[PDB]
Formats: C-alpha cells, sequence, structure tokens
C-alpha cells in the first residue's frame, strides 16, 4: 500500500538544474516528514533535504543554498528543486517519511521508495 | 533496576527557553518514573561541570521539581565529550549511589555542537560502552537542521541509534525508555 514514487530524474549539464517529485500514497501524508537522502555507488549514503510541517526545513552542507524543497499539501507531494547541479551530484536520490512526531526532520525514515537516477556530466 | 543518568547542556548556545524546555523534560521523566525502581542523577556542563544532583543525592530527596528549579544556566563553550567522561567516572561510581548490577542509562541533552572540547567523541565512547552505559540524545533548538550536528547524534548514540535519538519538544524518548524498561 504504501508508496514513495521518485521522479523527474534524467541526465543534465553541470550548471543544468532539476526538479525531482515524490508522489506519496498509502498513509496519511501530513502526519510524516518528508525528506531525500543520496547515494552514488561506491560513495557514502548522504541526507540531503527534508520537510516537516512542524519542525521546518532542513539542508545537508551541499544542499544548503542550492536546493530548495518543497511541499505540496493538496496532492501529497515534495518536490526537490535542485539548482546549480555538478558531477559529484550524480547518485540515485530516493526519497524517504519519517513518522513526523519524533520530530527528528528525516534522521531514520520509516519508508524508503524504490530512488531515481540522477546523471550529471560537462 | 536502572540508574539514569542526566547531562544537559549549558553552554552558550543554548537558549534561555530551550533550557526552561530541557529543566521540565528532564523533571517530567523523573516525576513519570518516581514510585519505580528507578534512580536519577543529572550533570550540567558547558565549559565548566556542575553536579546538580547525585543518586545518593535524589534518593534522599526524591522531589524532581526540589531538584531541578535552582539549576542555573552556567554558559560559555561547550565540552560534551569531557561532559560523556565525568559521567560514566563521576555519576556512574557506587560511591555516589549508582548501583553496580543495575541497567545504566546517559540522557545527554544538547544542540549536537560541541566547541572548545579537548576530547573527541572517538575517545570517551568506549569507556561508556566499557560500563554497558546505554545513551540516549535529545536534540534540542536548531541540532536537526545542519548536517554537522545531525551526524555528531549517531556518534554519541547508542548501537542502535534509530532507538536512542529524539527531540525535547516531545516526550518519545520517555515512551521509548519506559518500553525499553518494561521489556527489562
Ligand atoms: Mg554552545
Amino acid at each position: 500500500q504504501v508508496q514513495l514514487v521518485e521522479s523527474g530524474g534524467g541526465l543534465v549539464q553541470a550548471g543544468g538544474s532539476l526538479r525531482l517529485s515524490c508522489t506519496t500514497s498509502g498513509f496519511t501524508f501530513d502526519d510524516y516528514a518528508i525528506g531525500w537522502f543520496r547515494q552514488a555507488p561506491g560513495k557514502e549514503r548522504e541526507g540531503v533535504s527534508c520537510i516537516s510541517s512542524s519542525e521546518g526545513k532542513y539542508y545537508s552542507d551541499s544542499a544548503k543554498g542550492r536546493f530548495t524543497i518543497s511541499s505540496d499539501n493538496a496532492k501529497n507531494t515534495v518536490y526537490l528543486q535542485m539548482n546549480n547541479l555538478k558531477p559529484e551530484d550524480t547518485a540515485v536520490y530516493y526519497c524517504a517519511a519519517e513518522w513526523n512526531n519524533f520530530g527528528r526532520l528525516c534522521m531514520y525514515p520509516d519508508y524508503w521508495g524504490q530512488g531515481t537516477q540522477v546523471t550529471v556530466s560537462s | 533496576d536502572s540508574d539514569i543518568a542526566f547531562l544537559i547542556d549549558g553552554s552558550g548556545s543554548i537558549i534561555p527557553h530551550d533550557f526552561r524546555r530541557m529543566k521540565e523534560f528532564v523533571s517530567t521523566v523523573m516525576e513519570q518514573l518516581k514510585k519505580s525502581k528507578t534512580l536519577f542523577s543529572l550533570m550540567q556542563y558547558s565549559e565548566e561541570f556542575r553536579i546538580h544532583f547525585t543518586f545518593k543525592e535524589f534518593q534522599n530527596n526524591p522531589n524532581p521539581r526540589s531538584l531541578v528549579k535552582p539549576i542555573t544556566q552556567l554558559l560559555g563553550r561547550t565540552h560534551t565529550a569531557t561532559g560523556i567522561r565525568k559521567v560514566v567516572r563521576e555519576l556512574f561510581n557506587i560511591t555516589n549511589g549508582a548501583r553496580k548490577n543495575a541497567f545504566k542509562i546517559l540522557v545527554v541533552i544538547t544542540d549536537g555542537e560541541k566547541f572548545g572540547d579537548p576530547l573527541g567523541y572517538e575517545d570517551v565512547i568506549p569507556e561508556a560502552d566499557r560500563e554497558g552505559v546505554i545513551r540516549y540524545v535529545i536534540g534540542v533548538g536548531d541540532a536537526f537542521r545542519s548536517e554537522k550536528s545531525r551526524q555528531e547524534l549517531n556518534t554519541i548514540a547508542s548501537k542502535p541509534p534509530r532507538d536512542h535519538v529524539f527531540q525535547v519538544n516531545n516526550f518519545e524518548a520517555l515512551k521509548t525508555i519506559q518500553n525499553q524498561l518494561r521489556e527489562k
């Protein structure tokens, strides 16, 4: 039942921008903080960004200033606007959910999407 | 059957409203666990260290309001790693009312911004693990709003970090400890 479906990935030139979409279903959207993670193969995993209705917004050090996370509460979808993309941002981008009443801003997500590939070339 | 030690951040980075919220958080945990077999002790830290009451002292005066109300904020830098070492060596000593064969819990309440400590977390966590101290972490303020402080919370938290990191704005940490202690 529980679904977290990433879309908006693909190939973009360096300096370009992408907007990922995390369309969610199968749970009450407002109970959860939703965040973005990424893992390129052979690289470590990173938290990127998170949005909670109570705890606000979080950005990693690489994400702050470039990236903007937002939420369409009517359609139960969370967007990550990524500007000034670089080749080192190439990774499989996962969206995830954490029960918002922990108040941790997506530190330990309870659900993970399948992930979508983001590729950044020169 | 359980000895729960508090280590509260009194450094300059802890605003007065949050430091209030720390005080009522700790008081509510003690107050919820009175009339049980839990003993309590508290250390405040910044760049200096104040034990506001030991395990023996809580045993002689088990009134959480009376013990927490006169606690005043120290301010200064953030010597978290040194604070961890002193709790394990001083608070969890049998001389201060701690019990040898008890369930040892350390509750650290901080914003996750160690600053000025001559010691690293890598130097103090093995000492905590050697005594079987389970470490719960309560993030306050903007602790969850920067990548540096979040990854710090895992380094301090116990081996399953997902069971041990919480926020002070709720009592989900207390429910987990209660469910833990009921399992024990
Ligand atoms: Mg500070």
